[PDB]
């Protein structure tokens, strides 16, 4: 019935496929999901979201598999000597779905719940 | 709030129900999490991850590396059609707060079939 | 750099990845990109379009091929014994793209230039 | 008005270029064909086009078959990307006039890759 | 005998451990299936088999359909590289005995991916 | 580290990409597996075996993930009314494997352990 | 002999019909290349080249690259089943005498697609 | 009909799915298409060839459309100073074909018509 395959391997600064929220961005081909010091140093308190533009559907009444693989390469680093904080995630949410609270939330939920 | 997030997790929040280590997690419909796994984390190199379903083995699985070391693999049974609603999106997040760390993308490979009758 | 690929094999009522312009519809699992009479026969002066929800890389300063493959199926046919117009048509344009007059038109173009 | 269209045209409408004869086109920014070639359609029955694109054979190719029948051909040499930009979206576009037709779209599949330096 | 093997049987041979009734079949080293699932077999019609394995959720699974109907679900899990070796060749098989039945296929697909560090 | 994946929609008298195993064969662009009588009816004690020509990699020492897909669509009819036998089975096994006994064996096995 | 392959010559045979200069070529039955580019190679360096054809558009084209510079285009028009076969077999090639040079592949891709009716 | 993709990214030293002419081998995960000195260095008057173990289906008589598109990183590097020889080609040919005379030759042909 449908079927999506995408891929990407390096990230234009225009990426007009791609919904923004938050400090994410993009600069020297990837993706910073979390806002940066002019000095390209990690700051407190953010929160970004990147996501793929195109809806996809996960289900359907007359319908009797599913299946999606996805590879993800990411790099969490700091240049400081703290703790590191604070979390990445791959997410699947209703289409309209906007950021949430940074911290320990990543973006993702509003409580603890 | 819904939705479905696989999650490397860097700071640990026991109030929020994070185990006391670096560690990866499946999350549904909440960030406290339904099965978690240690992972170990590497400052300055970075990680491949795969995550993939399937609706009739109704498991959602998630592998993790660093080129190098022993990888990290987390399962848990789902049926995400009974969590989720039929369209979505999917994407990636990260965040900070009081402590930082930079998070930072580099490819991204996505592919996703559906078979009706 | 980039890859795309998508495919559909029936045409749900509520097709969220797909984008719709002009008298253009789905019933039946099936693709009606010309307004219908209500008993299932072809309506004068219309025009229907459908984009696929994703934008598309097509080129980049420093990238050297591009290439796309897309396999159509359609059907034109009428009930009626009268000349039968006008066109179908596989059309590539900008993102902001808009449907433009009916007729030999194809909704491509607004004039003949 | 910007665009990039094959088409399979069957009202002509010589004041518009189009030949004297049910035919499939390849248009760069009118519908003032480039290239044309001669289309048997077929009421009732369905049919199946492939279009491929190659940015180095500078070529961009339409093959049309009915099932049964010997397939319509049509090629024309471009390099889309003087012509588009470099974002698009991809559709299917249907219309008529005083005469009427039924424009129905079965199966579409499409496929794209790009590769850089 | 070295094979992993999932099976649409349609005769039943208690003596060789087939339940009664007409069952789909995964088999790793022996006839003697490991699981078993009822399945809906239809004179005529056509069937329609999806089979997926993944070394991460360490599972195995099938669905089989017949255009109209419910499906039939059988999962196990499996570590196949601890079942077979390192290179495999795949394949269909069918037979008959005392009794007869056609065994015939139409389209099979066919997709394999492996991962190293 | 390596990829395989193929596909068939018809089946050509002469599969170079098809190994052959029994009363294996193929006509009218359809695969039976099993003998047949020259009327197109169903035969006894029949065993047939396909299997495609390019061996697989399962596994490997340092590799940490390996899928596999496969649909099939098979057919299984009689034209009498007696009892149908006997069984239709994908399956992977090393690649000079070779057909086994028939029956409720499915050319899969020797014996019943 | 019957083959078709596209070529990056290193050392020059003007007996053998090699232009003057570091080339690629498409060949046809014969080592006497029916169209032939220059191509910059370079020693240490790895490169990357893609191949296509298109029973349509007639065409098989080749780029090659060397991440960093300009690449290679070579097009030439055929009809590749009138040269070949119905059933090939798809392979890399390399050679040496007199004079030496490594020949190593890193890694190899193809993907091919036959449509009927 | 048919569709056949495959993927290395690297040479596993027992390439079961790949047939070998030549001095053609395989180390390191590379292919060494060509004679190697136990120190590491090129020889001379060597040819090697690959192939892919399956046959592909080129054409058929009811049959319109095909293509392929291959990629290819290859290395050509000598340690000495002297002329580099000879070549490195990709080619299509029927599937019992056997290597040929090597230098100029590139192991693809006998002669030079
Ligand atoms: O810096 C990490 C940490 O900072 C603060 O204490 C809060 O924003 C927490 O939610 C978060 O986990
Ligand atoms: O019905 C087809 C024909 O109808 C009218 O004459 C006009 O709208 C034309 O542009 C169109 O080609
Ligand atoms: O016809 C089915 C049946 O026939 C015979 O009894 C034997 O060959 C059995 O193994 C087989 O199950
Ligand atoms: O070394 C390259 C050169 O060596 C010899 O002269 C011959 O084998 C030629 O065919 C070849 O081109
Ligand atoms: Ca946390
Ligand atoms: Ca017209
Ligand atoms: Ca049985
Ligand atoms: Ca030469
Ligand atoms: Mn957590
Ligand atoms: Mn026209
Ligand atoms: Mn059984
Ligand atoms: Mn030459």
């Amino acid at each position: 019935a449908q079927s999506l395959s995408f891929s990407f391997t390096k990230f234009d600064p225009n990426q007009e496929d791609l919904i923004f929220q938050g400090h994410a961005t993009s600069t020297n081909n990837v993706l910073q999901v979390t806002k940066l010091d002019s000095a390209g140093n990690p700051v407190s308190s953010s929160a970004g979201r990147v996501l793929y533009s195109a809806p996809l559907r996960l289900w359907e009444d007359s319908a009797v598999l599913t299946s999606f693989d996805t590879i993800i390469n990411f790099e969490i680093s700091t240049p400081y000597t703290s703790r590191i904080a604070d979390g990445l995630a791959f997410f699947i949410a209703p289409p309209d779905s906007v950021i949430s609270y940074h911290g320990g939330f990543l973006g993702l939920f509003p409580n603890a719940n | 709030s819904n939705v479905v997030a696989v999650e490397f997790d860097t700071y640990l929040n026991p109030d929020y129900g994070d185990p006391n280590y670096i560690h990866i997690g499946i999350d549904v419909n909440s960030i406290r999490s339904k099965v978690t796994a240690k992972w170990d984390w590497q400052n300055g190199k970075i990680a491949t991850a795969h995550i993939s379903y399937n609706s009739v083995s109704k498991r959602l699985s998630v592998t993790s590396y660093y080129a190098g070391s022993k990888p990290a693999t987390l399962s848990y049974d789902i049926e995400l059609h009974t969590v989720l609603p039929e369209w979505v999106r999917v994407g990636l997040s990260a965040s900070t707060g009081q402590d930082k760390e930079r998070n930072t993308v580099h490819s991204w490979s996505f592919t996703s079939s559906l078979w009706t009758n």
